[PDB]
DNA sequence: ATCGGATGTATATATCTGACACGTGCCTGGAGACTAGGGAGTAATCCCCTTGGCGGTTAAAACGCGGGGGACAGCGCGTACGTGCGTTTAAGCGGTGCTAGAGCTGTCTACGACCAATTGAGCGGCCTCGGCACCGGGATTCTCGA
DNA sequence: TCGAGAATCCCGGTGCCGAGGCCGCTCAATTGGTCGTAGACAGCTCTAGCACCGCTTAAACGCACGTACGCGCTGTCCCCCGCGTTTTAACCGCCAAGGGGATTACTCCCTAGTCTCCAGGCACGTGTCAGATATATACATCCGAT
């Protein structure tokens, strides 16, 4: 009872759990990880975001709506080259 | 509303060339943003080529230019005789 | 006169009007030949028929009648060709071809 | 006997449907005989299918329990009785019902009694089956193990493993008397209910139903049984999509469509048409809906003790207060013409409903970390300066406090402060998993026991549970919905309490929270004078006008003060001032509210 | 004595039972969170549909699959099995995205 | 023949902020060659802008829009302000 | 009355007319408006100012009066915006900004 | 002895990319120690993207009518390839 | 004389530092002419396609020369190895 | 470690030579006035679809463990590459001889845009059953201590 | 060291739901007209190209010593893997509310388009200074012997 209420959250980084990373790994035909890489991955999966949902945001401001639509993705995806087929 | 598509043209296409299998709704969807890229790549190319040459129309030879250009080796070479033929036949009928 | 598109015209399958629209409206240029939409709906054609075959292909290989997103995928992949077209392209619900380095296999 | 019920229970013939004309006749005719009205749905799907066309063609020229029955341990009460008669009689004439009684009537023992009429008498120990939701099920064990002590009831829990080995053992063994299982375990255990012919289908709180096409409907449809026994103890609503579903359930013979039966009474060229058939609806419904109601059933208990506090807001609770108006002025004093958002109003009332209840909830209000527990947050709140006080006052005379708060933080400072103050507690809270919802709750409601107070929150708290040892039951606050604060108070108000229920309510005067009660009470209010006679002085048709414009006038009510600007609590003042304005509020509202209910009356006032 | 796969055994079952499926490898409500709060940056009070989300994800596995799939060259070309930090680092310098 | 190009507007920029600076042949050959580059990328952005919202007119709105996406960070935002004060500018006269 | 050009009535020094002018007989759009000359015109010189000025100061580091194509490569080159904004793009006669690896340093 | 009118000399072109040449590239990026077997598969990556590129500046010259490649073929068939060159025109 | 190495990070240092082609004129005209010579025969070049043609190349050069000189760090060494080529190429996306 | 030495490099100076920054005429395209028309701005509806919350089942995630195999450091050894000198060869420069290729200027006519009217290919909605996605039991195979 | 246990491929029956088929409203195809566009033409001037030849000069070629580094082997040790347990939160099924995405109508104003007019920018020609070059000096670094 002498545990106080602290009501830590986690990051939502956090949420791209250790083994996300080992399995997106084993699909990538990785045998043995270290354990230092789940930093990294959880770094760059960031950046990439961050870059796409930027410029999916500015087409949506464009538009005058608040609504970001898959077509506002995948103009924003094909715009670094990185074509996606299968939304429009 | 009015959305048109190729997925009536893909279907006739894939009857045509595997008379009894089918294809499912992702894989149709697929295929339409298929041929739209490659519409668009094709399209913008030969936009491209025409406003190089000072031209003002798109013609068969700017759209047979961008083939050479976009698709590779094997494919070029088919595709472009695909498209002779066909645009031969259209003309003499 | 009873009317004729220029599909039946042509000899194609994919529709010749709609093409001629969409280089018309897309400010592609200022004038389009008669000609670009027959050669570009035969050049669509082409290329639709032959990754369907080799996906049919891949379909019967394993055991299904209905072409999904993984069959397209490995069509593309294994054939050396096609993936040059769609090197940047990522195909929804594709997964990857199965390939695992020589040197990770036990002795 | 495992082999009069393997003979029995299992699906020995496969077919579809298989009457053609006696049960739907006789039903049909039972129904004409009982007020038939009915015609227009048998000549339509007469007329629309050949099956009852010819089924028509036909149609031209064609124990009463004076006791509480010896064998249920105990006795039943009187209407309790009644409905058992109900449920008897409704099964002599092959047709079902739907017992609606009110929330904590003990429509479960009514079930119980029923199916022990069943076995017992007319001797079917067929397969039964009782769907509910899972809270409710060691429930419903619990009572099959205590009225009519020799059931093979069994709960339908565990993992697959577990599962599939009562399936293959005792189900698919047919070595039970009847089955329990929630909405999720008859969902996914399909098939080894689907082969069984089931005598009957029972559903608590049926509501889950409502929907025609949920799949939980869907796969009800087809399991293959005779007489089916919903319950539903909310009253039902006033839309007819939901009750044609219920009754396509309970009877698919009559209720067999849809757009019929609304293009019958719902969809009318004037709406008189409908206004007048609400009476052939009541003639229809009677047969088949029994309800009964606490109010004109049982005194059985002391009515309520409703008290009422208006707390003052603390200094900090004033800083706070500011804090939060000076960030959020301009969305309410008036607006930028009524274009701030909707959700901007909200976020704000929640900001001010968060201060008002305590000033922790937002963070860098506690002093320096790290953190001592001590007094210093309970005179941080007069709220919980009054609890703390009330608290030590009820303890010491004796009682069992009950604490309903709306949200989880409020509880876990409650908590720590209550640790601070060395009395033993429970948290409820939705977070808690069952079988330890269950040692909790069986812990308290145990024999004598050093679990003195007993937290929960509302919504998370008024779901078939028996905690009525406790008798006063102050809540933390209020929420829009009068029914859930009801639910939570009779949480202790219900049979078998012996004393009196004592009801507190915890309300901040000069803010936000004080307009709540009223305008809770013009919610509350209004809704009774439906019950009865359907209409009454009750000019007050905006309800509020507007929201963006209600709660911008909620906000408002101390919005010039605070903006512009030990202390003991001394409790019975507070008692005295806080009841005579609370009986002159009742005063008021009682009049229709005729003065002003809202009256869309007010203006901006946090100018600057 | 219970029976213990030798180290390397199960890791070559996985990369076989993975790259012969289809499905997404992440969570899908942790990477939702992520999008919104990423958003929330850029504007406030945004509304995302359902096909953006799993655009997004489609995009950011098939990043991080084909990364992970250059972080194993570069590991084995140092003679080694094990990936590390640093090559990703070098896999990224490389592909032009530092 | 004449071809024009951005040969003096740049030379006017240079000796607005290096007063005392000059600029050789090549430089001004690739300064000239910078410029229609990000005119061409702006131009082609706010193109596909426009057709996407199915539009058929260009407008500052539309350039506004893509110098955002193209530029990174601080030149977009130092550019916008630039482009919004001109404009201002413009239409106060 | 007389006449003003569109740059001077916005204050710039980059030609509105021929951006206009190239707008329209360019293929992009329908209908060209009147701002976006102005703002395209405006967006331009911003750029080249800021490039201009970094290859002076190169150029002034190396104790020259003009600037060359190595200055132009090395204000690109060291300023992390213009790095990004021309990463695809190769610059004639630029060369190399000056970088060795500090493992190959000797001992 | 005679037969001399058979060319019989003149090494490959690709050879003209000397060693040298190879070992200045190699400095300028900025690498101390060099391999023997560089100079092979040195060549052999020049060789394929002058083929690429050439390939297409060559479509390019021939849609044209022309029979000569010009610097702008050659910038269009780079920008196609993904790698723009600034300075020759353009 | 000077210990190995030595010479090396001078000769890096002068290289990094000025602009000139480093591939000869002549070896690379005779290459490009001989290499367009399969798609079209009877071909003319102007001198400064040639020109943009080397500049382009040699960009090319460099670039591939420093992934190289990483991986072959990256490995625990200082000598570059047809092993790091094909790595960097295949990494790069062109193989 | 330190010190001299020998080489390579940075610094200051005079010389040139060729590209840059200037001015001049002129002609074309940018600006000023004006008209007519259609795109898009604004308002008002409508209902789709996002949000926001709840409770359950169960699979996935987290944790701690035991142990051996992979990473890393150290040693040795042979080889292959670097440094430097001498030798040879090819690039670069200049100069010859002629000719087509490619870029600038007018007249035709046939082909692509526009407008009217009209039907019929294609889109949408709605069904229905065959391919596919479960689920279980069986033989096959493959890994790993004895 | 082959037999034990765990994982895999295969067949058989089930259920379910998505693709393919069918029926009813609308723009590509038919005519007629007609105007720029872009093929054809001549003319005119600068580059490429294909056989040579002569010359200077630096760079490429080749070679011998040696050295330091690539590579293999050994040790060691600790980090990552497989695994079993416990906890948690994702997915799913669900319900309720309201923002806002998408559509329709009107009108008006801004853009296109024509005529007139004029001045800014472009080609042409031109004079001088910025920077490249070649020397000589100072001095900065590396290297080996002590
Ligand atoms: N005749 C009775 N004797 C004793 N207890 C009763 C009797 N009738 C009802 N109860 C009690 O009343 C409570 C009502 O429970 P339940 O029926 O689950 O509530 P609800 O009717 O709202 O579902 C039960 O706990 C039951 O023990
Ligand atoms: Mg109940």
């Amino acid at each position: 009872g002498a545990k106080r209420h602290r009501k830590v959250l986690r990051d939502n980084i956090q949420g791209i759990t250790k083994p996300a990373i080992r399995r997106l790994a084993r699909r990538g035909g990785v045998k043995r990880i270290s354990g230092l890489i789940y930093e990294e991955t959880r770094g760059v999966l960031k950046v990439f975001l961050e870059n796409v949902i930027r410029d999916a945001v500015t087409y949506t401001e464009h538009a005058k709506r608040k609504t970001v639509t898959a077509m506002d993705v995948v103009y924003a995806l094909k715009r670094q080259g990185r074509t996606l087929y299968g939304f429009g | 509303t009015r959305k048109e598509s190729y997925a009536i043209y893909v279907y006739k296409v894939l009857k045509q060339v595997h008379p009894d299998t089918g294809i499912s709704s992702k894989a149709m969807s697929i295929m339409n943003s298929f041929v739209n890229d490659v519409f668009e790549r094709i399209a913008g190319e030969a936009s491209r080529l025409a406003h190089y040459n000072k031209r003002s129309t798109i013609t068969s030879r700017e759209i047979q230019t961008a083939v050479r250009l976009l698709l590779p080796g094997e494919l070029a070479k088919h595709a472009v005789s695909e498209g002779t033929k066909a645009v031969t036949k259209y003309t003499s009928a | 006169a009873k009317a004729k598109t220029r599909s039946s015209r042509a000899g194609l399958q994919f529709p010749v009007g709609r093409v001629h629209r969409l280089l018309r409206k897309g400010n592609y240029a200022e004038r389009v030949g008669a000609g670009a939409p027959v050669y570009l709906a035969a050049v669509l054609e082409y290329l639709t028929a032959e990754i369907l075959e080799l996906a049919g292909n891949a379909a019967r290989d394993n055991k299904k009648t209905r072409i999904i997103p993984r069959h397209l995928q490995l069509a593309v992949r294994n054939d050396e060709e096609l993936n040059k077209l769609l090197g940047r392209v990522t195909i929804a619900q594709g997964g990857v071809l199965p390939n695992i380095q020589s040197v990770l296999l036990p002795k | 006997d495992p082999e009069s019920n393997k003979k029995r229970y299992l699906l020995k013939d496969a077919n579809g449907k298989k009457f053609d004309l006696e049960g739907t006749t006789k039903r049909f005719e039972h129904l004409l005989s009982l007020s038939g009205l009915f015609k227009h749905f048998i000549e339509s799907k007469a007329a629309k299918d050949p099956k009852f066309r010819q089924v028509l063609d036909v149609l031209e020229e064609n124990f009463q329990f004076r006791e509480s029955p010896a064998y249920v341990n105990g006795q039943l009460r009187p209407y309790q009785i009644q409905g058992v008669n109900w449920l008897v009689s409704l099964h002599k004439n092959k047709i079902a019902g739907i017992l609606a009684d009110e929330m904590g009537l003990g429509k479960t023992l009514q079930t119980i009694s029923f199916l022990g009429y069943l076995r017992y008498i007319e001797k079917i120990p067929g397969p039964f089956l009782v769907i509910a939701p899972k809270s409710t099920l060691n429930n419903w064990l619990r009572e099959i193990n205590r009225w009519t002590p020799d059931v093979n009831a069994f709960i339908l829990q565990g993992d697959k493993e577990e599962r599939a080995e009562l399936i293959q053992k005792k189900l698919l063994g047919c070595d039970f008397d009847v089955v329990i299982a929630s909405y999720e375990i008859i969902i996914r255990e399909k098939s080894p209910l689907k082969k069984i012919n089931w005598e009957y289908i029972i559903i608590d709180e049926a509501h889950r139903i409502k929907n025609e096409e949920s799949m939980l409907s869907q796969v009800l449809r087809e399991f293959t049984s005779r007489n089916r026994l919903l319950i539903t103890g909310t009253p039902l609503q006033n839309n007819l999509h939901e009750l044609w579903a219920l009754l396509n359930f309970l009877l698919p013979d009559i209720f067999s469509d849809a757009q019929d039966f609304d293009d019958w009474f719902s969809s009318e060229s004037t709406e008189e048409d409908q206004d007048k058939i609400v009476k052939q609806l009541h003639t229809v419904l009677q047969p088949f809906l029994l309800r009964r109601i606490k109010s004109d059933v049982e005194t059985s208990l002391l009515p309520k003790k409703e008290l009422n506090l208006y707390v003052g807001m603390s200094s900090m609770q004033k800083k706070w207060y500011k804090k939060i108006l000076e960030k959020d002025l301009d969305a309410v004093n008036g607006s930028n013409g009524s274009k701030e958002s909707k959700t901007r109003l909200l976020n704000i009332m929640m900001q001010l409903r968060k201060c008002c209840n305590h000033p922790y909830l937002f963070d860098g209000a506690e002093p320096g970390p790290p953190y001592t527990t001590d007094e210093h947050l309970v005179y941080n709140a007069a709220k919980l300066q009054v609890l703390d006080k009330l608290l030590k006052k009820l303890k010491e005379e004796g009682s069992r406090v009950l604490i309903f708060s709306q949200m989880s933080r409020l509880l876990d400072i409650l908590e720590d402060y209550c640790y601070f103050r060395n009395y033993e507690y429970c948290r409820i809270d939705g977070s808690t998993a069952h079988e330890d919802r269950i040692q909790a709750i069986d812990d308290y409601n145990a024999p004598d026991s050093k679990k003195f107070v007993f937290l929960l929150t509302t919504r998370a708290g008024g779901l078939g549970i028996n905690l009525t040892s406790a008798d006063v039951v102050v809540l933390y606050d209020s929420d829009w919905n009068p029914q859930a604060d009801l639910q939570a108070m009779d949480r202790a108000h219900r049979i078998g309490q012996k004393k009196q229920v004592k009801v507190f309510r915890l309300v901040t005067d000069n803010s936000v929270e004080e307009k709540i009660l009223e305008r809770a009470t013009q919610k509350l209010r209004l809704d009774q004078l439906v019950i009865q006679q359907n209409r009454t002085s009750l000019k007050k048709k905006e309800n509020k006008a507007d929201s963006k414009d209600a709660l911008l006038s909620m906000i408002q009510h101390g919005a010039a003060d605070v903006f512009k600007s030990g202390d003991d609590i001394d409790l019975d003042e507070l008692l005295l001032k806080s009841e005579n304005k609370t009986k002159s509020l009742n005063a008021k509202y009682e009049t229709l509210g005729l003065d002003d209910l809202q009256k869309f009356n007010q203006d901006s006032a946090y100018e600057w | 004595k219970p029976h213990r796969y030798r180290p390397g055994t199960v890791a070559l079952r996985e990369i076989r039972r993975y790259q012969k499926s289809t499905e997404l490898l992440i969570r899908k409500l942790p990477f939702q969170r992520l999008v919104r709060e990423i958003a929330q940056d850029f504007k406030t009070d945004l509304r995302f549909q359902s096909s953006a989300v799993m655009a997004l994800q489609e995009a950011s596995e098939a990043y991080l699959v084909a990364l992970f799939e250059d972080t194993n060259l570069c590991a084995i070309h140092a003679k080694r099995v094990t990936i590390m930090p640093k090559d990703i680092q070098l896999a990224r310098r490389i592909r032009g995205e530092r």
